[PDB]
């Protein structure tokens, strides 16, 4: 209202402080903003960013590099995404490193106990698939570590974390979509077990807002000791899987030449649903994509 | 899995009285899970998740049995078909639907559209003649025992008669159901013998658990897993005494055998197990029994997460400015209309939030403008703004930083350095108290979406408010202090500066400004 | 020229410079360079220390770094001295109130010599404006000291700090009274120059790929020191880009760190590289006015 | 510190080069540019370090520099009694007089911190005037003479003329004299012996016996400061362990070369008889803390910092430098949009006039950095729109704009993401996934391409790449950057479509889409868009 040098008091009146200007702003996507926050917290814990620079992945890494039987409902269609255009990949370290050890493991035992009983053919395992499990990229970074482990480093406990979009297609779900974005964390060192996993989940899920309060056993094929984790915010006295975790199995593990004293722990969860939680949103079919 | 679980009748099969709200707890502590579950008009029932790792929980019988035991209670290479029968038995409807359920589960669940999967059950009250069938294709055919067929001959081309619900074909892709019989038989086809015995032995355990043999024309085998104890000790994160192990394995139907070098045990795994070779699972079960929760197991950020506002701020054309180090006293006392200080603050500054003034002076400094450090950034900005009053029409600037004051207690050196930020508008015509309000509101929409207005609309805790106040540097009735807590801790101000200072600072165009602490934000 | 009215009825180039710039909102350049530096530093695997204060007493500023007060720094011709809270109190009354350091000032520890100087306390207690960010840094070292003894282990740590620093030389067009210095320090057992040389090579490689050359200097915080300069063809075909030095076990082992502990540090300006980067010729425009 | 060019070549007696002298000094601790000449003698000045007093004078300095580059060798509170002792005879000249005055001008003010005779010619209240003046004053009345100019006022006091204000009233030999007995008094009795030994061998270069002193020191070994004057050169030793220095200096395994280096830097080691110990002898000419740190500093200077053998936390990241683009982009009012995962075939092939694949792509390994064709297909799923992955994401962006036909007039959006196409060669998995960004503008009425150009140049201004022409203009006003070449692609409007270029690597496009596509996408208003790689 002011343009007056001499004319100080020609006042109209010094006349409501409940409003906003509300003009053009220009904004960032919420999900990448969440991604930001997560990278912040992870690098705060002392983690190293992995490289999920891929969008398609052979079945071997997808299923068989892990103890996942080929004859399975996941491998069955209608619940995964299959590329089939370049359905063929070549070059994995057959040479006393991965392939024939794993083939043995689905048909016999090694690197620990014995037993999987199946016709582990290679070709179907070699069919290129669209990611349903981000851990694939994760697992790659293990084997290279494997070689590092052998060269000179005996015990260098490593912490890794990965996030990028993954997808499945059941048909059209009334709750979930084609898996916007998935977080995953992995710790690896000598002789590590549950207590460490529980402690670190407590720490993390404390940093997110909640306080881990309950963990319930679940059934999972790549991590035999698995669980569904729960921390408490005022949703109901019921719940929904607030993410999962578990530690891997020497079956796939010792097949990269890791030590016998080597144990690793992992956990994964969704990125959209926590966001839905944060900014008080429902039915994320407008938050993402259109009507955003 | 699926939700094929069944009626409440279990409470009888268990012969106990533990109400609901006291059962779903145990399932959640087990591995089983159920969403809202419905009733068949007069029968209060539920449905259950049931993992397909073990076939022991696939059926209502095996499930209820495991729950009972759980807590502290007690030439064409033909696919080798096997066919076993019993001696005596008895069925009813509540058991007819269940045997049909298992016939539907071993087929749907275990069968991947039933390639090496099929169920060939019937009764042992028809014939008993020994025979062999493995042959070439066939020699003749007359009929077959299926419900949608009652003539078997006359029109439909042979070897092929295809009509059923969904998966009608199997070749290229009745007589009596024996309802309420006493003798019972069953046939089944498999790929070869290992998975044959695997898929077949399950039907055996149905009911007091005794069945005639099977005709062996040319069986239940257990296995063993050795486990070291320090292995499990490290994994599960506990310090078990290993007798607790025998107790746990008893409670989960695992008849261990205790081969003990003080550091080793050996468990006897049957077929009715979520079978997996490495004895890892063993610890999975010991942990289920011990309880995940009952393990003995056993931080702030400012300059990295502050740039949020900075990013949000440079949006909308606001540019950042780096202040000068320090400013002359009169530049903060005489130029500004405030001149004040709380030297012997002791009452004042009872808590170091609230952007204030109590400045720290400097000896042996430059005699031009270097007498005291900043306390509110706007002045230095104004100094900058007094230097470039010739640029484009709307000048909008801001700055975050660290500042400093003298502190009586609370610091080893009796001095404090806290970071806050200020922002400034000028357009030669108006102020921007409308724009600036939108801005402030947007930032606090970037952390809280709550100032005061539109309430905490229904479509609300620990948020702020703008209280109008009176400080001389700004124009009356057009100045507001800002505050946020259940402790009434004011930390921000928003106002239109009083023109007399502009006369002091050789300013010409109208400006509006905001100044808020951040170090307080939390 | 520009096409609209794209309804069906449509009845029918100076790529030279640009199109009209409209309102443009940007960040300070020095802040952008600070960003880039944080990126590369954390990329090497560093940890940001907390230099969020610029008041540090002379003690942390000078005597903790084993420098006699009577020197060109203490003189007012090169420093800035506060008088408002001129005295501080919370100092570790232990090790005779770090009287260990005075002794080291006056007499010897780790077999070294002091100055046969009284090294009175008052000058240590005079509050000063920081001229070396490292002061704040050194504080965060001592905590580690206690931790190390509280643990007995050896954990090589990497640290870096950036925040405003101040000096008062003159008012002649040389350099200004406040500025900004990035600083890095590594700590571990039995490590020497070679590591320092290599890590400077790598780091200053990230700033550009320049073969480096360094000449010895004499400085009290680092008895074995050097001035580093690497080549990006400036005027003499290179630039005196940075300062450096190696640790000082004299005061070091008097903080209780170890007999085998060695640390290395190096510091430099954030502005001067910026001046070089965004095609600038003198430091009067990045700072303050544009 | 004035060179006096010929004085050097005399005191040293050598002739090599100008640049090989500044070179040697630069390899030593001192170096100075900004060094000028007087009239017919071209001189320089250098900032000697204040750690040691041995380099203060051009004499000691040139001597040490001789010793350095493998040339030379060595030579052979009420205070009670301040010491002022020298020898009997010597010899002077002008070219040494100007230098002897220099220490009096530096040693007192610089090192003495406001300074907290020397005649021995005609030698053993107010009486007379010191040198130049002819006045007296019985008590303390003297500050009246000259106190504002460069005088003793700026060193008055703190709480046999005077220590801080030399006056030389009684004695003085001459500027051109033969006997000399230097005197100086100090605050306390420790630096005294120091300063006397320094002046002592400091000028013993100018003496008749060439660093030899009478002083008849051959009688006693104890000065009680009572009968010695009323009725000096002391060295020290520092033991040094060798693995210590080996670890520090980063070049190791020798122990005699240590002796050679310490000889060449005027040190005279002593070889503490074990293979791992020394007892180096620090003289007065050094004032450096006994700790072996500085000893290794000298060993390292002599070995030469450059000649340490060792060299080996990597590039490691790009997606951290994408947030740059993100910030700069939203600074321009552009909002972010997350597209759908995958697109219909015809949505990217038949809607746009697309013939997609040249799989072989004549270049044997296609193009590491390049735009996208040769798309990646998919096996059929239960979905009705999940037929292929993206190849140019803008289409989904376009699809998005067909979704919100009521918002503000200027719709300004952008997107970063990973895209994927088919790869025959050594690319693992036989498929590639590269990151791109596209941005789009639309207004209900007019166009873009004026804005988009500004946007592009603004994004590229924080990296220096400039339009093939801006660099010219700047050259016209006082490289390794890009250029926009118009091209021909059907998807875009003619005379309004441009490819981008760097190494002649096309990575981006900028254009106005053809109205037919807008008809396809149920659009009404004209849009403009760009699609550019980043990995490039
Ligand atoms: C406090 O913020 C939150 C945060 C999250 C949530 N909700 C989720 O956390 N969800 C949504 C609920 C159901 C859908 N789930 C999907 C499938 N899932 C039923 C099995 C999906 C999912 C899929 C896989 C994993 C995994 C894994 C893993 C990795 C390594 C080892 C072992 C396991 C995690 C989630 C979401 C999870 C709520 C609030
Ligand atoms: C490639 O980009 C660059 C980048 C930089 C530059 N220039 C500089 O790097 N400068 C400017 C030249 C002279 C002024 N210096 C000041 C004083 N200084 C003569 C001693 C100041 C300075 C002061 C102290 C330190 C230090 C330290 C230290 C820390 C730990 C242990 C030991 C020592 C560093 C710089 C600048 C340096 C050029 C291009
Ligand atoms: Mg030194």
């Amino acid at each position: 209202n002011y343009l007056l040098l001499k004319n100080e008091e020609y006042k109209k009146y010094d006349i409501f402080f409940s409003s906003g200007k509300k003009i053009n702003k220009g904004n960032i996507h919420l999900l990448t903003k969440q991604m930001r926050t997560f990278k912040e917290i992870f690098f705060s814990l002392g983690f190293e960013e992995m490289e999920t620079h891929n969008y398609v992945e052979s079945s071997f890494w997808c299923f068989d590099a892990l103890y996942i039987p080929q004859q399975h409902p996941s491998r069955d269609l209608q619940d995964t995404f299959f590329i089939k255009e370049p359905e063929t990949c070549i070059d994995k370290f057959v040479d006393t490193e991965y392939i024939d050890n794993i083939k043995r493991v689905h048909t016999h035992g090694d690197y620990g106990s014995f037993g999987w009983n199946y016709k582990w053919k290679l070709e179907e395992s070699k069919k290129n698939v669209l990611r349903t499990h981000t851990t694939a990229n994760s697992c790659r970074a293990l084997f290279k570590l494997a070689k590092e482990y052998k060269e000179a480093g005996c015990i260098k406990p490593k912490k890794y974390f990965s996030i990028d979009r993954v997808f499945r297609n059941e048909n059209l779900d009334s709750t979930h979509l084609a898996e916007f974005h998935q977080v995953e964390g992995l710790i690896i060192d000598k002789n590590i077990g549950l207590s460490h996993l529980i402690g670190t989940l407590a720490a993390f899920y404390k940093h997110i807002g909640i306080h881990k309060l309950k963990f319930k056993p679940t059934f999972n094929p790549y991590t035999e000791p698995s669980m569904e984790i729960y921390g408490y915010h005022e949703q109901s006295k019921k719940w929904l899987e607030v993410g999962n975790s578990g530690i891997f199995r020497p079956e796939m593990l010792r097949s990269m030449g890791f030590s016998e004293e080597v144990s690793v722990i992992a956990w994964g969860l969704s990125l959209e649903r926590p966001t839905m939680i944060k900014y008080n949103i429902k039915n994320i079919r407008d938050l993402f994509g259109y009507k955003s | 899995p699926t939700i094929s679980v069944y009626e409440d009748d279990l409470f009888e099969k268990l012969g106990e009285e533990i109400i609901e709200e006291k059962l779903l707890d145990v399932c959640f502590d087990f591995g089983l899970e159920v969403d809202d579950i419905e009733y068949k008009n007069d029968k209060k029932i539920y449905k259950i998740e049931v993992p397909a790792n073990r076939y022991d929980l696939i059926c209502v019988e095996g499930l209820c049995r495991a729950l009972k035991n759980f807590m502290c209670k007690f030439d064409d290479r033909r696919g080798y078909v096997v066919c076993c029968v019993l001696k005596n038995m008895n069925i009813n409807d509540s058991v007819y639907n269940n045997i049909i359920e298992i016939q539907e589960k071993l087929h749907h669940n275990l069968g991947k559209k039933r390639s090496v999967l099929a169920i060939g059950i019937h009764d042992y009250d028809k014939i008993k003649f020994p025979l062999k069938y493995k042959f070439e294709k066939k020699e003749k055919i007359n009929f077959i025992p299926l419900n949608e067929k009652t003539n078997l001959n006359g029109m439909n081309l042979i070897d092929f008669y295809s009509k059923n619900l969904n998966l009608k074909p199997y070749l290229k892709i009745h007589t009596k159901i024996s309802l309420n019989t006493k003798n019972v038989f069953i046939e089944c086809t498999a790929i070869d013998r290992n998975k044959a015995q695997i898929a077949l032995n399950i039907l055996c355990s149905m009911l007091k658990y005794s069945i005639q043999s099977f005709v062996v024309i040319y069986i239940f085998e257990n296995k063993s897993l050795t486990c070291n104890i320090d292995y499990v000790r490290k994994l599960s994160g506990i310090s078990h005494i290993t007798v607790h192990e025998v107790n746990n394995l008893l409670k989960r139907m695992m008849l261990s055998c205790d081969i003990m070098d003080n550091n080793t045990f050996k468990v006897t795994i049957p077929f009715y197990r979520s079978d997996i070779m490495h004895c890892c699972d063993i610890i999975e079960d010991i942990a289920i029994a011990y309880g995940y929760g009952n393990i003995k197991y056993e931080k702030h950020s400012l300059n990295n997460c502050s740039e949020l506002f900075r990013n949000v701020l440079v949006e909308c054309g606001y540019t950042e400015v780096m202040t000068n180090a320090l400013l002359s006293r009169d530049e903060n006392y005489n130029c500004m209309l405030r001149t004040h200080k709380s030297y012997d603050d002791p009452n004042i500054n009872l808590d170091e939030y609230n952007p204030l003034a109590a400045p720290i002076q400097i000896k042996n400094s430059k005699t031009s403008e270097y007498e005291i450090i900043r306390t509110s950034l706007i002045v230095n900005l104004l100094k900058f703004v007094s230097a470039n009053k010739h640029r484009e029409l709307p000048l909008r600037f801001f700055e975050i930083g660290d500042v400093s004051y003298a502190t009586y207690n609370q610091t080893d050196t009796n001095a404090v350095n806290k970071k806050y930020l200020s922002i400034i508008f000028s357009d030669k015509f108006t102020a921007g108290l409308e724009e600036l309000h939108g801005v402030l509101e947007a930032i606090l929409k970037e952390y809280q979406l709550f100032s005061d207005y539109k309430i905490e609309e229904k479509k609300s805790d620990m948020y702020y408010k703008l209280i109008p106040k009176e400080d001389p540097s700004f124009l009356n009735e057009r100045i507001v202090d800002i505050v946020l807590f259940p402790h009434n801790l004011k930390f921000g101000v928003l106002g239109i500066i009083h023109p007399k200072v502009l006369e002091n600072f050789s300013l010409d165009i109208p400006v509006s400004a905001i100044e808020i602490n951040v170090e307080t934000l939390l």
